[PDB]
């Protein structure tokens, strides 16, 4: 599938087998997205993650978008904080991708496995902030999405019935992820790439604090990180 | 818009063929620069477009200008905050910012506040923890409205569709192309397999024609159609688990 | 060590649509009228 | 018209395998199938209008 | 088995083509001598579709760069309005 | 269908049901065979029902129609109900294969 | 008995009947974001019978 | 709605603990959708 | 096919030119945008 999705010379695929071929690697996705958390141990040069890497740069299925995400989210778990495939083999087209899903405001699942990926890409924090925080359209989305995936499906007090007369109590699914995920990225200390980044959402998550009462019971860690 | 995606009918972004030759198309990696110049534009546009929110009597008149860009405080939260009759959300800013200021979460913890003098004189309550929901709800209490004047005494969408059906019809042309490759190539095993497959699908749509209205309302499918043998051999079964 | 056990109650319906939708009613009747049936043995 | 059957699947493929074998023996024409879509005037327009984008772009 | 009212029906209501196709093909796989005969008669028929494709191509170069201009002519755009 | 021709088919049944039930009940035959049998003042002949018999099967094979028309549709929409476990040329086929295959799928376990 | 007359008006025999070559068979399910979404996931296949390729075709060669 | 009789490692009460564990998910799932 | 040979092998000079002056313009544009949101931000 590898040979197909990149287009290579070798072993094209014949057509008229293609309905063979394409619920042929549905069922093996689903082998690899439930085998892989016993690959726990992701080497250097690993197969299966640039096997995978160059799928999820092809396809068009939503299911298996979700299925690439999830499997390489539980393939580096138990990973190391020096030298594994993730310090590499992310070849920045691909990570440019994982966090552009970010900006789709509509879908919510694809948004949920995009924070995994990038949050357990991020638990290591000395090579993999500065990796993350490295592009000027990678680290530039997220002063954008995630101040604003904060009240992601809240109803928020609004204030145009107040200027046209002539609080939620509660959270979302993605609001506990994202809060979890801007916590996280808090502890990045002595002032590297992620302070830099946690310093200049402070005076727009401010705002996001006024309006949403649950947002001070979480947001705690950020807010005692400043 | 919704949580989930809409299902629609017609195609959106079909793919495009990689088995054609290069050495005479030498095109498609040029369309393909022209795609992913296309997702760049976008994402730049989308991202934008997030980011740029981000007897004697008296005279009553109600006036035009009932309007609640600038709101009335009550004098003890004027004093809280400062500004004599701003708005409505800086006032719940600037009092969310004074509570924040003041350190009186904790050093739910986070939820109780430590009640000092003059939030408990704009609150009108006593008590040492009250958590910030009950805070903020008073703020919509403690604020009333103005006076009035008181005297007494696209084409995208189809364009995207024509490129979508457009790409249909190379699809079209590219495997017409690779089925007489492919017979070029080796004919024998795939004629072979044109005499098995257009046998096999003739037979899957005759397999049908025995369950129209006026021949199945005359006798010429139970009697003397041993030959057909399909039905009337499972009577022996049909009956054996009484459905009759 | 054997155990001469009866099987589970498999729903295998007379008529087999393919689409989804077309199922989804007939299997939680057949949820509720199985969950139903064996609750009282417990 | 919206869904498909077995039946619409097998006549498609059918269809689409047998019109493939005729033109082998060329006893069938579908000449207008091709030049309704290649269209040589439709096609020296385009490359007008492209050549008129590189005198706009230039 | 009964015809009952077989009689009432009949009182009141009183191809070859591919079948050759088929002889043609399986006389085509009996002698070798014809398949090459047939090899580079489909291999000029490939060419064919070669001389499509293209003009399938050449369109979706010209069809996508109105919509990108449809995307330039926003962009200057907020070249004003950001700076604004 | 067409029920303009399907009442001209059940307008010619009821023709030939009060045509039936209009016979005499003391209808007997007399073939040319009763000369070998030499039948006596009192006899009783053993073929002086071969008319009544057949006068009778049709006038109840003609009311037990809407019976037979009840079993041939619990007979076809059994045998044609399944239709892809039966029939080998069809439970061959990629696309009832592929339907069967894909619609057994056991839904994914989140984590 | 309790059998009917033969001139009653049910004499259809074939209303309802649906043959399992008629049925409709799980394909793509091609799927909409916005307005300005074009790198997203286009479509969704699970479970599908035929590939987008050939879903794509068969709504060409109808419309 | 078919039975069937088979050998198993388990009594017939372990099965149908089983058969509450397995039906009680399902009809979650299916109730949650 | 003559007339289709002449307008397919003109043409690709002109395609290979015109998406690679689109490259230019475009690559100029964003090069101005992304200097300017930066005065932007501070």
């Amino acid at each position: 599938f590898q040979c197909v999705a990149t287009g290579d010379n070798k072993w094209q695929l014949y057509e008229g087998n293609a309905t063979f071929f394409n619920e042929l690697t549905h069922y093996t996705l689903d082998l690899m997205e439930a085998i892989s958390s016993y690959i726990a141990p992701a080497m250097k040069d690993d197969h299966y993650f640039q096997t995978l890497v160059s799928i999820l740069n092809y396809t068009k299925d939503r299911y298996m978008v979700i299925s690439i995400l999830r499997s390489l989210s539980r393939l580096l778990v138990r990973s190391k904080a020096n030298e594994e495939s993730a310090a590499d083999n992310l070849d920045h087209k691909t990570l440019s991708l994982i966090v552009s899903f970010l900006l789709l405001e509509c879908d919510s699942e694809l948004i949920i496995a995009s924070l995994d990926f990038l949050y357990q890409y991020i638990l290591p924090g000395s090579q993999r902030i500065t990796e993350l925080f490295k592009s000027k359209e990678c680290s530039l989305i997220l002063e954008a999405t995630l101040p604003n995936l904060l009240s992601y499906n809240i109803a928020t007090p609004d204030y145009h019935l107040l200027q046209k007369h002539k609080f939620p109590q509660e959270l979302s699914d993605v609001s506990k992820v994202a809060c979890t995920f801007l916590c996280l990225l808090s502890n990045d200390t002595d002032d590297g790439a992620g302070s830099a980044f946690c310093q200049r959402i402070r005076p727009l998550v401010l705002h996001k604090l006024a309006d949403i009462p649950p947002l001070t019971l979480a947001l705690s860690e950020y807010m005692e990180n400043t | 818009t919704q949580t989930n995606p809409v299902p629609v009918t017609y195609p959106t972004d079909a793919y495009i063929p990689t088995y054609l030759p290069d050495d005479k198309v030498s095109n498609l990696a040029d369309l393909k620069k022209l795609i992913e110049m296309d997702s760049r534009l976008d994402l730049y546009l989308t991202r934008r477009r997030l980011d740029t929110s981000i007897l004697r009597c008296s005279i009553t008149i109600q006036l035009r200008g009932v309007d609640g860009g600038k709101v009335q405080y009550s004098p003890n939260l004027a004093t809280l905050i400062g500004m004599q009759t701003g708005s409505v959300n800086d006032a719940v800013y600037s009092i969310y910012k004074y509570i924040l200021i003041n350190n009186l979460f904790v050093t739910p913890e986070l939820g109780e506040v430590k009640l000092d003098s003059l939030l408990q004189k704009v609150l009108d309550t006593n008590a040492a923890h009250l958590p910030l929901m009950n805070v903020v709800q008073t703020v919509n209490k403690l604020v009333s409205p103005l006076p009035p004047i008181i005297l007494d005494y696209a084409e995208d969408t189809a364009k995207l569709r024509e490129i979508t059906k457009l790409a249909l019809q190379l699809n079209s042309s590219a495997q017409k192309y690779q089925f007489f490759h492919e017979l070029s190539l080796h004919p024998r095993e795939t004629l072979t397999h044109y005499l098995w497959s257009s046998k096999q699908n003739e037979l899957v749509l005759q397999g049908d024609q025995y369950f129209n209205e006026d021949a199945a309302r005359t006798s010429d499918i139970y009697s003397n159609n041993n030959n057909d043998r399909s039905l009337m051999g499972n009577i022996s079964l049909l009956y054996s688990q009484g459905r009759l | 060590p054997l155990n001469w056990v009866q099987g589970p109650a498999i729903f295998h319906m007379l008529t087999s649509p393919y689409t989804q939708d077309e199922i989804i009613n007939h299997e939680m009747n057949f949820l509720k009228g199985r969950l139903l049936e064996l609750q009282e043995i417990t | 018209y919206n869904n498909v059957t077995l039946k619409n699947l097998t006549a498609f493929q059918l269809l689409s395998q047998r019109e493939n074998i005729c033109e082998l023996l060329n006893l069938v024409e579908s000449t207008e199938r091709h030049n309704s879509i290649i269209n040589p005037e439709r096609q020296r327009m385009s490359l007008e209008e492209m050549k008129k984008m590189l005198d706009a772009l230039k | 088995s009964l015809p009952i009212e077989d009689n009432y029906i009949r009182e009141v209501v009183g191809s070859k083509l591919m079948e050759c196709v088929n002889d043609a093909v399986q006389t085509l796989l009996q002698g070798d001598d014809k398949l090459g005969k047939v090899s580079d008669k489909s291999r000029e028929i490939s060419e064919k579709y070669i001389e499509e494709s293209q003009a399938i191509i050449q369109e979706l170069v010209k069809l996508t760069m109105e919509k990108l201009e449809s995307k330039f002519t926003k962009l200057c755009d907020l070249e004003t309005q950001l700076e604004m | 269908g067409d029920p303009d021709t399907e009442i001209r088919i059940s307008a010619r049944i009821s023709n030939r049901i009060n045509e039936l039930e209009r016979l005499p009940a003391n209808l007997g035959t007399y073939s040319l065979d009763d000369c070998l049998e030499f039948i006596t003042k009192d006899d009783l002949s053993s073929r002086m029902d071969t008319f009544k018999i057949k006068a009778l099967v049709e006038l109840k094979s003609l009311k037990l129609l809407t019976k037979q028309k009840s079993i041939r549709q619990k007979l076809i929409n059994n045998v044609a109900s399944q239709a892809h476990h039966n029939i080998p040329y069809l439970r061959d086929s990629p696309f009832t294969a592929a339907a069967q295959r894909s619609v057994q799928i056991r839904s994914k376990v989140i984590v | 008995s309790n059998i009917p007359d033969p001139t009653l008006p049910p004499t259809e025999m074939m209303t309802r009947f649906l043959h399992p070559n008629w049925y409709a068979l799980p394909t793509t399910v091609w799927l909409k974001y916005g307005n300005y979404n074009s790198w997203a996931p286009s479509f969704n296949e699970n479970g599908t019978v035929v590939d987008s390729t050939t879903r794509g075709l068969i709504w060409l060669e109808r419309i | 709605a078919v039975f069937d009789l088979m050998t198993s490692p388990f009594t017939q009460e372990e099965v149908l603990i089983k058969e509450i564990d397995f039906l009680k998910n399902k009809l979650l799932d299916l109730q949650s959708l």
